[PDB]
């Protein structure tokens, strides 16, 4: 009865490991040979930001490359003036469990969820000189791990039950969903294109979304434990990912399969963000033992480290420019590094 | 001073902003937190009536001191992805039913449990208060049916007091953390007035205690 | 019940593969393209002097 | 004269170095020891009630170093000397050891209030008063100290110059003596009031406090009380050769009390102790 | 959003009098309020400002220790004080909201003013044309200079272009170098470098019919300029 239908799926995949054995010739290691390296790499902190009394969860730059906004276990989420440290808004949150926070790319409108299963949507530019709730969306499980938005009416989001879906604004209601996972997608990242994205969850693996049709396209795997982060190369043909093994991993997408490996035998914690670098050359990582490090994308080697704060890192972020890099911790202080 | 008329009331304001920050901080920190764990059919909504959609929240007042109360009963997701949240509590309120015995078996389940939450990294340093509901049926129950089936190596004799006695030694046995921590025990029912009066003592004692160690005296 | 799960899953573990593939030296050759295109631009790597730098002091 | 004063035996001189010289090294080792685990530790310096005991060793340093130096001058090479220089040395002796004191009082300050009001304790206790605190603390003790050599001088004015100290009237020894006593039975009596309310409360804390208490006052009180009282004496009283004899050894006294606070303080805090064990 | 004007009336030499203003429509509270006047006949006249919490106030040179200005948050109200009133205090005046962040828009909302009679180093902005024709569908184009650099170090040029109709309080049209304000169409534009500004129009309907005025905004006391008529 269903016997048959479990030897179907069994030889579907050994065929599709045959097929992605046959396409594996080189590996990139080997490629990448004959390159001068990039060398020391070493990084001052140019600012420090302060005025949070708890834990920073998330933060997200602007596009004008200058704004930044940052949500903490407190209810409030500040918007910073990065060049002078000036606080321009600060706005109150019903639930103090929050855990993602967005900016839209217009500067108009920012994004907050948490524990509470719930995606607030708040206007920033309006003629009464406050910042007000604009929207409510509801209709997840499971607590929100993070969301982006594609324009003024348009976001996606994760929810901590095997399911992703994309929203409407203005008239509240889901127009698509995303359902092939099997335990918490953790963490999404958009092409810089905005066709398709790619998400992670706890049953180590990734899949590729179709965001028209609604389709899965591609699944990869790899990991040994939960995946906490995810990113976009800046071409738009590959991604790294994070778990907790204290290792990373690049995958790419025509070839479908893994190029490389960034791992250190004395690194034994786990990794809670990751970021890339204009033109893709370096990599950098967050880490629980309080540091962050940076990795030569096309090399094992690593090129230099990031150690300022006192407890564990949360969060990073690079601008659109890319000139500095910000990072928040547990310690409550975000720091930005040229 | 290189700053033209503009930027000076940017600053201003962000001094404003910095005042109510502080306010706003100082008027939080003079309220006690607690977490309400439990498993179903425990008295967890007995003790919630006593005393005054993802997660749930109350408030109440006792002697000009405040307390609130969080329940995360109704996430049903991993548990090990959002529980750092609630490192900083200043204690954990544990509901258990005595009645539950002879009913694979739930009070093993509980002590399972118990077991977990209390060992965990997150929580090395956080006393825990436990209380042991419905002891008329426990009463109305030991007579009838023996306590062997949750333990079959139980050598005492049917009486309440013992098997009471019994239950709480089996339940307070189980912290590998003695120091660090300590376990106060109630016995409460259905009909009580005295459990807010409990929580206020313990509460008390576990401040004085970690003042006197914050500052270095022990 | 267990008829309609195990069907999904053939079914999308029989989409996937169709897809055309490319060997890994092709896939490989664009990254280091791409990163050698855009080198000279990139403050991160070479450090600006401290004229352009808007966060200078 | 600066002779007449100079009272030591022969044979009394040589104990007067070997105690002056090992003693006040143990004074700087433990000092030192302490102050690096305290500045090595992210969780240690954060905290602030570890600043007073910082303080309370640096003041501690500073002063041994400076009386060993001032004593063995005066008392073994029989050095003569201006009076500004010596009033410097003086002023100098006095700063360090007035600092010390305030340090210990405003720990001792800091404990009450943690049982005074055990809700509001972190309120009000901030590390910007902390440091307010200390920086006030130690600009009094530096103009008490200088105050002398501005003016006030027994010879540059009219007035009965002291029996103990060259050069110096009898109205600011008094001073010192009358603010000394003071702050001492502040220290005596919060103590006294912590552990009354902790037995009160308790009705396995009480053996403990009552334990670390009782030692704390005894030292404090057996080590700062046969100075002050010679010292009182000689402002009300006459001098004798016996009198001068049993201070100098009593000031020798005073310099113990500096190499026993540094083992109350720091081992009786278990926080303390795992860092220095993580730290080798 | 709105404010009325109350007070005003005839007046003796040496009295005294009290203007008020009440607000209603917005966050009373975070808003930095100023005080302008105009002659029956001239321009526009800056007179004094009060910051948000009430923690600045500035005064023009002519009206020192006479004038007095005061605020009252839970009312939603603002004051102005005036003692020794003299023959040239006779004017209209106007109560003017202006909010100061990055990226904002000062200067953006102005009331209707009240008029009160009395019975009988800095910059200088200025305008060389005045009464100048125009036919529908054309394009024109206005002038200013000034007597200083208004670039600062920052990169920011301190310069508004406001348009006040025949029997209408004055509206914010460019409230920077090149920043077009909200709710105003494309047809305006503003350019300019150092000490030489210009404004034009590609084409000019019936409504676009007034007087133009440049005001700078680099230092106290914020100095407006001349007018500048169109005639259909
Ligand atoms: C100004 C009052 C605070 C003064 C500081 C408080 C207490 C300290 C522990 C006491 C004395 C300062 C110690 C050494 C200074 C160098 C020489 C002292 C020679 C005077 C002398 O010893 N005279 C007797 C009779 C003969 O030996």
């Amino acid at each position: 009865e269903l016997d048959q239908l479990r030897q179907e799926a069994e030889q579907l995949k050994n065929q599709i490991r045959d097929a992605r054995k046959a396409c594996a010739d080189a590996t990139l290691s080997q490629i990448t040979n004959n390159i001068d390296p990039v060398g020391r790499i070493q990084m001052r902190t140019r600012r420090t930001l302060r005025g949070h009394l708890a834990k920073i969860y998330a933060m997200h730059w602007g596009t004008d490359s200058r704004l930044l906004v940052s949500a903490s276990q407190d209810g409030k989420l500040i918007i910073w003036d990065s060049y002078t440290t000036n606080k321009v808004h600060a706005i109150p949150l019903r639930s103090s469990w929050v855990m993602t926070c967005a900016y839209a790319p217009s500067g108009n409108y920012v994004a907050c969820g948490g524990l509470d299963n719930i995606c607030s949507i708040y206007n920033l530019k309006t003629r009464e000189g406050n910042v007000r709730v604009s929207r409510e969306l509801a209709g997840h499980t499971g607590y929100l791990s993070c969301c982006r938005f594609l324009d003024d009416n348009q976001i996606v989001t994760s929810s901590g039950d095997t399911t992703c879906a994309l929203w409407d604004i203005e008239t509240g209601q889901q127009t698509t969903t995303f359902t092939g996972h099997t335990g918490d997608v953790m963490s999404l990242s958009l092409a810089p294109d905005t066709r398709l994205f790619v998400s992670g969850a706890c049953d180590a693996s990734a899949k590729l979304w179709d965001v028209r049709e609604g389709m899965c396209r591609q699944t990869f795997t790899g990991h040994e434990s939960d995946i906490n982060a995810i990113c976009f190369f800046p071409n738009g043909n590959a991604f790294a990912t994070g778990s907790d093994d204290a290792t990373c991993r690049l995958f790419d997408l025509r070839a479908d399969q893994e190029l490389m490996t960034y791992s250190h035998d004395n690194i034994i914690c786990g990794i809670t963000s990751v970021s890339f670098s204009k033109s893709g050359r370096l990599l950098l990582a967050g880490y629980d033992d309080f540091n962050c490090n940076v990795w030569d994308a096309l090399k094992a080697d690593r090129a230099g480290v990031l150690a300022g704060h006192d407890n564990r890192v949360s969060c990073l972020g690079v601008t659109d420019d890319g000139m500095a890099v910000a990072t928040g911790s547990w310690d409550s202080f975000l720091k930005i590094w040229n | 001073c290189t700053l033209s008329a503009e930027d000076k009331a940017a600053v201003e304001r962000s001094k404003m902003i910095d005042r109510n920050l502080r306010e706003d901080g100082e008027k939080a920190a003079r309220e006690v937190k607690l977490l309400l764990l439990g498993a179903g059919e425990s008295g967890k909504s007995t003790i919630v009536k006593q005393m005054k959609t993802g997660i749930v929240e109350t408030h109440f007042t006792f002697k000009d001191l405040h307390f609130k109360m969080f329940d995360v009963g109704g996430q049903r997701s991993e548990r090990k992805k959002w529980i750092h949240c609630f490192e900083g509590v200043t204690a954990i309120i544990f509901c258990v039913a005595l009645s539950d015995y002879d009913l694979m078996n739930r009070m093993h389940e509980s002590m399972k449990l118990f077991d977990s939450i209390c060992n965990n990294k997150w929580f090395t340093d956080t006393s825990i208060i436990l209380f042991l509901n419905k002891k008329d049926l426990f009463e109305e129950k030991i007579k009838k049916s023996p306590l062997t089936i949750c333990y079959p190596e139980y050598a005492g004799s049917n009486t309440y007091e013992e098997a009471a006695a019994y239950i709480q030694c089996q339940f307070e046995d189980l912290n590998k953390r003695k120091d660090t921590k300590e376990i106060y025990t109630h016995f409460t029912c259905a009909t009580d007035t005295k459990n807010v009066q409990f929580v206020f003592d313990a509460v008390t004692d576990v401040i004085i205690k970690n003042n006197l160690k914050d500052c270095g005296l022990f | 019940a267990s008829i309609a799960q195990a069907r999904k899953l053939v079914e999308q573990l029989k989409m996937e593969a169709n897809i055309d593939r490319i060997k890994v030296s092709k896939a490989a050759a664009d990254l280091m393209a791409y990163c050698e295109a855009h080198a000279k631009e990139d403050p991160l790597l070479t450090p600006v002097p401290a004229s352009e730098n808007p966060f200078r002091e | 004269d600066i002779e007449c004063f100079m009272v030591l035996n022969p044979s009394q001189q040589l104990a007067i170095a070997v105690l002056s010289l090992t003693l006040g090294t143990f004074t700087v080792l433990e000092n030192l020891l302490v102050l690096c685990v305290i500045l090595h530790s992210r969780s240690l310096r954060c905290r602030p009630s570890y600043h007073f005991i910082g303080s309370l060793a640096v003041a501690d340093l500073l002063g041994s170093v400076i009386f060993v130096y001032s004593f063995i001058d005066f008392h073994v090479f029989h050095r003569k000397d201006s009076r500004n220089v010596f009033l410097f040395k003086l002023g100098g002796v006095t700063a360090s050891f007035t600092a010390s004191v305030g340090s210990l009082f405003l720990t001792a300050i800091d404990r009450y209030i943690s049982i005074h009001r055990p809700l509001a304790y972190k309120r009000i206790v901030t590390r910007p008063k902390a440091v307010v605190a200390f920086c006030l603390m130690w600009t009094i003790a530096i103009v008490i100290a200088v105050l002398p050599l501005l003016g006030w001088n027994c010879e540059k004015l009219q007035s009965v110059c002291s029996d103990i100290f060259p050069h110096i009237d009898e109205t600011y020894l008094m001073f010192w003596i009358g603010v000394t006593s003071v702050l001492l039975l502040f220290i005596v009596y919060a103590y006294m009031y912590i552990l009354w309310k902790a037995h009160s409360h308790a009705v396995r804390m009480d053996i403990r406090l009552a334990k670390t208490l009782v030692l704390i006052l005894v030292v404090l009180i057996i080590c700062w009380g046969p100075l002050l009282a010679i010292m009182v004496y000689d402002v009300f009283g006459k001098m004798n050769k016996l009198i001068k004899t049993v201070f100098a050894f009593c000031s020798m006294l005073c310099l113990l009390n500096s190499t026993v606070n540094p083992i109350i303080y720091a081992l009786r805090s278990k926080d303390l102790r795992h860092a220095f064990r993580s730290m080798f | 959003v709105q404010l009325v004007e109350s007070g005003g009336g005839l007046v003796q030499p040496g009295g005294s009098r009290k203007l008020s203003c009440s607000a209603s429509g917005f966050a009373f509270s975070s808003f930095g309020m100023h005080w302008v006047r105009q002659a029956p006949e001239k321009g526009l006249e800056w007179v004094a400002y009060i910051s948000s919490g009430s923690g600045t106030i500035y005064y023009a040179d002519t009206v020192k220790g006479r004038f007095t200005i005061s605020r009252d948050d839970p009312k939603n109200t603002l004051f102005l004080q005036m003692t020794s009133l003299r023959s040239e205090d006779t004017a209209m005046y106007y109560c003017v909201r202006s909010i100061y962040y990055y990226g904002s828009s000062p200067f953006d909302f102005w009331g209707q003013g009240t008029t009160l009679t009395v019975s009988s180093s800095d910059i200088v902005m200025t305008q060389a044309t005045s009464s100048v024709p125009v036919t529908p569908g054309e394009s024109v184009s206005i002038s200013c200079r000034s007597s200083k650099s208004l670039l600062h170090s920052n990169g920011n040029t301190y310069l508004y272009w406001f348009l006040q109709r025949p029997g209408q309080s004055p509206q914010l049209l460019i409230y920077r170098m090149s920043n077009l304000a909200s709710g105003v169409p494309d047809r305006f534009s503003g350019s300019g470098s150092g000490t030489a500004f210009t404004l034009t129009i590609s084409r000019l309907e019936a409504e676009d019919v007034g007087v133009y005025y440049c005001m700078q905004h680099l230092e106290y006391p914020l100095t407006f300029g001349a007018g500048t008529k169109l005639e259909l």
